[PDB]
């Protein structure tokens, strides 16, 4: 019989990219 | 000494009944191959009809469709009389192939029928078997067509339908008792002679049913301005008969030649070997006859002789009296008065009756794999279910966060993308939304790399929704206790793996900034489940699936069509969504999808769109038999899914609620649930007026009908929820978010609060109330029937017309062995990757003892058997050995009090002992 | 449309003979009609159809239901393409049909 | 192919799938994202590939858009080829794009 | 296949005999039991 | 195996033998409209 | 007057091309049923 | 009998929208 033990310890770190700038409201314009 | 009769009946004896009984068999294949085939030839004879006809007749892709106007008498003749042959046959068929029934021999047996059982008299009594005789039953059903279209063309061209009909087709005989036949004949000629009638639309005498009472034919408006005639003591009663029948003036050789034309010649028809009694004609015996040449006979009964019912039993006890029997057992099928043929029958016959024997059990067992049924519409077995919801990192947490009512709605984290520069109220700027709040996961970014081989630069490069779907794919296959190789349904090349996603936003905002090696791997969909099956070695199918709001409900179908296929035998089914690009926001608010508000207002007076909710979930699968025999936790099962799409509707976006209604029906329908079988309805409920509204019509007309007096069919409570209101919406994963509700609800047997309604319920809406169905504003126990299951009903639509919807049922009673462990020693084995892991498994093992401490004797050993038998032995590893559970966890206390002190973990040396 | 409908006036030899023969609807109607003629007493209307060489003796009886099975079958075939009328005239015998 | 909705049993509008094949959606990350408007989603969005298909002809079956990196056409073909062996609907436009 | 396909009449005990060799006995067994197809397959089902 | 000797073989003890020479065949009823296509599981899928 | 004798063979009759013209069939149901119920006993054995 | 007929004469039309400024070259950079 399976019982629910818990789940494994994953050994998390923060892996991740940040939008910066604010470019996604620009799509389009020239360097003005 | 004991004859035996299988006795077949007209069009009076109603027959919706042994269809759908017929149509729910899945444990005989000759059975459902008749009824696979019946209908294709019947469309196929029905495509052959006059230009007339062919307007009356509707548009079906199984005989599913035609118990409802057959209930609702809008069926014309042709089909009504071709689904009568069907449900004959079939109920003969079955009886004579699952039920273990010795075929009927010539020195035992009759064969009987009355106006359209005469047809499948001949094609019982030509064959021997039922594989002989499936072919000649097909034959039969296309003769049966064609007799009912020649029948409704005589009668509409000798009458018109009346103004006042509107569907319904009206009866051409009724049945008159108080009279003799002899009688009620002279009456009719007096009628005639002073009405003055022609010839042709004159009453008659249609049957003789018995020593005083008589059935008889006419047009409508001919046969009421009759019947208005007969007094009392005489009572009339109204047969469902739709066309003329048993006319010798209105049917000459021709119809009965242009009705058996359908039939090519040959020389290799069979003849008719069991005995037919046709009471009808002038010899009661029919032996000896072709196919074809019996089967002309029997049209000639059905269209131009009377029935003479009233000498069906003289008829049957005289055969029997020829072979020196003394009794008769009847077989009816779909007979009319049936219960009284027995007794009519012995009632001419010296005696002898006797009673019958019993079934003799189930009759041998079935070999241990054969006792299941085809993998062709089995149920679908879950088996385990992980996830990431909103303010959660388990299932726990998310029943947490339901039964206690929260709103996880909030303003747009810095992580994702600003607010002050990306929302504004009275958006002015290109790109900008006027909305800013959404249901997040603020741990997205957080994987264990070094588990997976992922090195630390391609883990950024990496969609978060394809680490949190190897997470909760690692979960899931965990928690179902499943190793690959480990028996036979989780070979690495029979595991697929279904996902739904709908957006690549790391890819387009986030890992576009610098574009690298890993840019196309990392941020591509398909690699969502080739990910999963690369780092499990599962070698079988990786799909990723796209239907906008329902993509993980329509991978779902899919996942379960390859189920039923045979192409695997276990599925790993996901759904994903993770909101990291700010104009898909921004575009679905210019589309005014959005609220401007805050969450989902499910069933509110002030619904205004709905809030956007980031959800990852996964959730293993297999057949029933599967999962029963490999023994795997089976929390719910899965009985019926279905698709269509909302093409009706007025514009592209908005919905269509009649298709979501046939959906619905189809699913019930599929899966043989009446509308009180299911106790809850987890509703897509977007938190949209017009949306709300139809969905809640909809799903009321299907599982809340209300009587024609204005009362409920519901002898029990029905609740409806909606999940986005608690958590938002996901729009790829909302689908496995609902059943992962759903699923924590049959655990804790509890129906959470509803918080969407704020103000006021919705005044579109129908009388809830008086249908007797509830939303809870308050929890409310949910108990499980005993010796019975709970079923749910689940939906999940899309903004591009697509609905989706299946049903769930409890899984079933588990029955453990409940024998003692006769060991005395039990051995706790825990592994890692990592030493930090070690150290947290060890921790998280001792909670869990403490937990447990006290629970059984079984635990133990069950705890033995799930550390080793059903898990994975990574390089770190410990162990802990007791006779019982305090030792262990004394053991593996004092273990992790020496790798916290510093005892590094070294993992094994790779080629291990010897 | 307006479905205007002729009296005894121009019923000619063979008329109606290639629709018979084209047509299965319009031969299952004009079969149709002989068999409830010939229920009623009535002589049989087949010929009319097949022959051709019975014109020259045609009873009046006999030419006035040729014709009015003719128009009936001919505004069944009609109605069979996606005829919707919207009234109805007659004549000495178009009227009936 | 010359079949017409509802025409036949087969072409019955409720007895007609779309799957399709696509693996990016170019259009809303680069065209049309340089000023969003009330069509951003119902166009650059997958789902509506097939969607709108089923929406013109008024097919009211399933509805699927596939994604299998470079496979994608096979494996909709794939999954519209067992709906059809399974029943699910009796015709098929399986594209790819 | 050949009495259910082949539309061929099923063995009696009047006109037909079994016989088997070493695996044969089985099969043999299992038809001699049955009078139809759908009475033979799950004998057969056991006799695997 | 070695079939194709067990008829003579057999008849070798019987008189006469009546040398078996059975045909039979013409046994293919036709099959109504729509009943001939096989089964839609496992079947071929036209391009139009 | 002429009885017929079902006579089934050993393993030295090879059958792999039997097996395959078996699982090759269509156009019986019986046949198909029995084909895929054959495995499941086979394992489960 | 289908026969393969010419198909149908559609009126085209230019609907396009043209990605402009080399924006996708600058994920991330500031306007300076």
């Amino acid at each position: 019989k399976v019982l629910e033990l818990p789940a494994y310890g994953w050994a998390l770190k923060n892996y991740w990219l940040q939008y910066v700038n604010d470019w996604s409201l620009r799509k389009g314009d020239p360097a003005v | 000494a004991q004859m035996r009769v299988v006795a077949f009946g007209d069009q009076t004896y109603d027959c919706s009944e042994a269809v759908s009984q017929l149509l729910r068999v899945r444990d005989d294949a000759i059975v459902v191959d008749f009824l696979e085939r019946a209908p294709a030839v019947l469309k196929a004879e029905l495509a052959r009809l006059s230009s007339e006809q062919q307007e009356e007749t509707p548009r079906f892709a199984t005989l599913a469709e035609l118990v409802p106007r057959y209930r609702a008498g809008t069926l014309n003749p042709a089909v009504s009389q071709a689904l009568t042959c069907i449900a004959q046959l079939g109920l003969f068929i079955r009886q004579h192939s699952s039920g273990q029934e010795a075929y009927p021999t010539a020195h035992d047996s009759c064969i009987t029928g009355v106006c359209t059982g005469a047809l499948t008299a001949v094609a019982v009594g030509s064959a021997s078997s039922v594989t002989a005789l499936v072919p000649l039953a097909l034959h039969t059903v296309a003769v049966a067509v064609r007799l009912g279209a020649r029948a409704w063309e005589i009668g509409s061209c000798l009458a018109d339908a009346r103004r006042g009909a509107n569907g319904r087709y009206a009866s051409w005989t009724s049945a008159v008792g108080g009279i003799s036949p002899q009688d009620l004949q002279d009456r009719i000629s007096a009628y005639t002679a002073e009405q003055a009638l022609a010839s042709v639309s004159v009453p008659y005498l249609s049957a003789a049913v018995g020593p005083g009472q008589s059935s008889v034919s006419a047009a409508p408006v001919i046969l009421d301005a009759f019947l208005s005639t007969l007094l009392r003591p005489l009572t009339t009663t109204r047969l469902p008969i739709t066309a003329p029948y048993h006319a010798p003036h209105l049917f000459t050789a021709k119809d009965v030649q242009h009705v058996t034309d359908c039939l090519p010649p040959s020389e290799a028809w069979p003849t008719v070997r069991i005995p037919i009694i046709s009471f009808s004609r002038d010899e009661a015996v029919s032996r000896g006859a072709s196919f074809p040449a019996a089967m002309s006979e029997a049209v000639r009964d059905c269209l131009i002789r009377p029935i003479a019912l009233d000498r069906m039993a003289v008829s049957i006890a005289n055969h029997a009296r020829d072979l020196g029997k003394d009794s008769v057992l009847p077989s009816p099928i779909a007979l009319s008065f049936s219960d009284k043929l027995g007794p009519q029958v012995n009632s001419h016959l010296p005696g002898a009756k006797a009673p019958t024997p019993e079934l003799t059990s189930k009759s041998i067992p079935s070999a241990i794999g054969a006792e299941q049924q085809p993998m062709a519409k089995s149920p679908i077995a879950i088996l385990a279910a992980s996830g990431r919801f909103p303010q959660s990192s388990s299932m726990d947490q998310f029943w947490d966060v339901l039964i206690n009512g929260v709103d996880t709605h909030e303003l747009v984290p810095p992580t994702r993308w600003n607010a002050a520069t990306h929302v504004s109220e009275d958006p002015k700027a290109k790109n900008v939304s006027g909305t800013g709040f959404g249901c997040w996961l603020h741990e997205a970014g957080e994987f264990d790399a070094a588990y997976f081989n992922m090195s630390p630069r391609e883990a950024p490069q990496v969609d978060p929704a394809q680490r949190l779907a190897l997470l909760t794919a690692t979960e899931a296959l965990e928690q179902a206790g499943v190793v690959p190789n480990r028996t036979s349904s989780t070979q690495k090349n029979r595991v697929g793996v279904w996902y739904g996603a709908t957006s690549n936003d790391w890819m387009e905002t986030n890992s576009a900034q610098n574009v690298d090696t890993y840019f196309i791997p990392g941020g591509n969909r398909a690699f969502i489940p080739g990910r999963v099956n690369y780092f499990h070695k599962f070698s079988g199918p990786s799909y990723t699936i796209d239907t906008a709001c329902s993509s993980s409900l329509a991978a779902l179908h899919m996942a379960c069509n390859a189920l039923w296929r045979g192409e695997v035998d276990t599925a790993i089914v996901g759904g994903t969504n993770v909101l990291t690009n700010p104009d898909m926001t921004a575009g679905l608010d210019a589309g005014h999808f959005l609220s401007r508000s805050g969450n989902c207002k499910t069933f509110d007076d002030e619904a205004d769109g709905y809030c956007r909710g980031e959800a990852v979930v996964t959730l293993i699968l297999k057949r029933l038999p599967d999962a029963q025999a490999d023994k795997d936790p089976i929390q719910a099962s899965i009985l019926g899914i279905a698709t269509n799409h909302s093409a009706e509707a007025a514009s592209i976006t908005r919905p269509h609620a009649g298709a979501q209604q046939d959906l619905f029906q189809q699913v019930l329908t599929e899966t043989g649930l009446t509308a009180n079988d299911i106790s809850v309805c987890e509703m897509h409920g977007t938190g949209t007026q017009a949306g709300d509204s139809g969905e809640t019509t909809s799903v009321v007309e299907t599982l809340a009908p209300l009587n024609r007096s204005g009362s409920a069919v519901r002898t029990t409570p029905l609740y409806i929820g909606a999940v986005k209101s608690n958590v938002g919406h996901a729009e790829s994963a909302a689908g496995v978010s609902s059943l992962a509700k759903i699923l924590l609800m049959l655990k804790h047997s509890k129906i959470p609060p509803h918080v969407g309604i704020k103000t006021k319920l919705n005044h579109r809406l129908p009388d809830l109330a008086a249908r007797n169905t509830h939303i809870a504003r308050s929890e409310v126990p949910w108990p499980r029937p005993k010796n019975g299951k709970r079923r749910v009903l689940l939906n999940n639509f899309s903004a591009a017309g697509g609905n989706t919807c299946l049903v769930l049922e409890d899984a079933p009673e588990p029955e453990d062995s409940q024998e003692v462990d006769p060991r005395e020693h039990h051995i706790v084995a825990l592994s890692a990757k990592t030493p930090d892991s070690m150290v947290n498994n060890l921790t998280n093992m001792i909670t869990w003892i403490d937990k447990h401490s006290g629970d059984s004797l079984a635990t133990l050993p069950q705890l033995s058997y799930t550390t080793t038998a059903r898990r994975v032995h990574h390089r770190h590893r410990a162990v802990a050995t007791g006779t019982d559970l305090l030792q262990i966890r004394s053991s593996l206390q004092e273990q992790l009090d020496r790798r916290v002190s510093g005892e590094r973990s070294i993992p094994h040396p790779p080629n291990g002992p010897s | 449309f307006v479905l205007a409908f002729t009296g005894q006036g121009s019923a000619f030899a063979g008329m109606g003979v290639d629709l018979y023969k084209r047509f299965a609807s319009f031969r299952s109607d004009i079969a149709r009609y002989d068999q409830i003629c010939e229920g009623m007493s009535l002589p049989s209307i087949k010929a009319m159809f097949e022959d051709e060489k019975v014109f020259s003796t045609a009873s009046p009886t006999l030419q006035q239901l040729t014709h009015v099975c003719f128009q009936m079958a001919l505004y069944r075939l009609w109605k069979s393409l996606g005829v919707q009328a919207k009234a109805v005239v007659g004549h000495s015998l178009g009227e009936y049909a």
